[PDB]
């Protein structure tokens, strides 16, 4: 047990060299532009190599890093890890304190939690202190169709969507209510136009009711969030891919070590054997007419040969980033180093 | 009295209220049935988005209703 539960624990003082990082690599433009990340919103981490060690020590590792119950909901429920043409993917333990989806993206890109609340901070900047119309549109738009307000008959006043998102705004902040509000997509969405980098989450479809067992509510924040707000030719095209379950957020990092697989992940879920293409969130009228054409813009699309329901089938997928953390920045290298030195001693 | 909540799948659960209880009380009723936070809960009847503050009496809520609930889930 005597391996840390989170990556960052392995040297933080090379973690609190990232952490001083990140503040001054925002560019807050005086144009009225979104402020945004100069250079460090494209990095990657990878996750070592484990299926070197023995199956007994492979345990402990697994047990301290990765998120067991995220990882077994997903993969068990044909979400997560579900082809068998491309690489796995595991999720990494974040702190529960209520700010996980910045600590998710940050271990993404940097291997650390936003402790500082770097990232938080600047969302609530972000819908606070700059016009946010384009995020109002974007998501009074997809709240009418994902809350079905056709379906359950409701009306809103200009009050209520104005109540709905001053509230989506106070819950940006690092207000106490856990130690900090818990966000949902359009923060996301928010957040990937800081990075310029996309965002795909990974989740169930569905909320089960404890009572029947039975479909409770859709879960809606599975899918791709595109930074539109910017032009794709200055935004980085590999994606940041993030694991939902039990109102929590994960990082969906790859494991260093790629055999023949391919280091992409299925823009598509199989749920009843058909091929289901993941929600694109908050996109205008004119926007998901040329959906496709985007998705192509912002991300890195390939086809994928998979096993089809004893036939072959196409699917589109994303190409994922390979590590690319300088040594002075990278504390996989550290953690490693502190699993070889471990599993000397576990050797006896 | 007898009400019904109803999900976006078609789920429908029954509750037991008065019709003096506020909506935050029937959401606190449907948090203890389900496990979801009442901030994280939204019900409509009738076409309005009920307030926390009023009484079912208040939306002319009576026995055998339906309510709809959307949830407003977080992370």
């Amino acid at each position: 047990q005597v391996l840390p539960q989170a990556l960052y624990l392995s040297n933080m003082r090379k973690a609190v060299k990232i952490r001083e990082r990140t503040p001054e690599d925002i560019f807050k433009p005086t144009n009225g532009i979104i402020h945004h990340f100069k250079t460090m919103h494209r990095y990657t981490l990878e996750m070592f190599r484990t299926c070197q060690f023995c199956p007994q020590f492979r345990e402990i590792i697994h047990k301290a890093l990765i998120d067991r119950n995220i990882q077994a909901t997903l993969e068990s429920q044909k979400k997560l890890n579900w082809c068998r043409e491309v690489r796995k993917l595991v999720a990494l333990k974040t702190n529960g304190d209520g700010n996980c989806l910045m600590h998710a993206t940050s271990q993404y890109m940097w291997g650390v939690q936003d402790t500082d609340l770097v990232l938080r901070k600047a969302l609530f900047s972000t819908l606070k202190e700059t016009d946010t119309r384009n995020f109002k549109f974007r998501w009074q738009l997809e709240s009418l169709k994902s809350q079905e307000f056709v379906e359950t008959g409701l009306c809103y006043d200009t009050r209520n969507w104005n109540d709905e998102w001053d509230n989506l705004i106070k819950m940006a902040s690092t207000d106490t209510p856990l130690q900090y509000n818990s966000l949902e997509e359009i923060h996301i969405f928010v957040l990937c136009n800081i990075l310029r980098r996309p965002i795909i989450v990974i989740s169930d479809k569905m909320l089960r009711s404890l009572e029947s067992g039975s479909n409770f509510a859709p879960l809606k924040v599975g899918g791709i969030y595109l930074p539109l707000h910017w032009p794709a030719q200055e935004c980085y095209r590999y994606p940041i891919v993030l694991g939902y379950d039990s109102h929590h957020f994960v990082p969906l990092v790859t494991l260093k070590d790629s055999g023949p697989e391919i280091r992409a992940v299925p823009l598509v879920n199989r749920d009843r054997g058909r091929f289901e293409d993941l929600k694109v969130h908050f996109l205008t009228d004119p926007e998901n007419e040329m959906k496709e054409k985007l998705l192509k813009e912002y991300l890195m699309v390939i086809e994928i040969p998979v096993q089809g329901w004893g036939t072959t089938h196409l699917i589109n997928a994303a190409k994922l980033d390979e590590a690319n953390l300088p040594k002075e920045i990278n504390l996989v290298d550290d953690y490693f180093e502190l699993v070889q030195h471990e599993y000397k001693k576990w050797q006896e | 009295m007898q009400i019904f909540v109803k999900t976006l799948t078609g789920k429908t659960i029954t509750l037991e209220v008065e019709p003096s209880d506020t909506i935050e009380n029937v959401k606190a009723k449907i948090q203890d049935k389900e496990g979801i936070p009442p901030d994280q809960q939204r019900l409509i009847f009738a076409g309005k988005q009920l307030e926390d503050g009023r009484t079912l009496s208040d939306y002319n809520i009576q026995k055998e209703s339906t309510l709809h609930l959307v949830l407003r889930l977080r992370g």
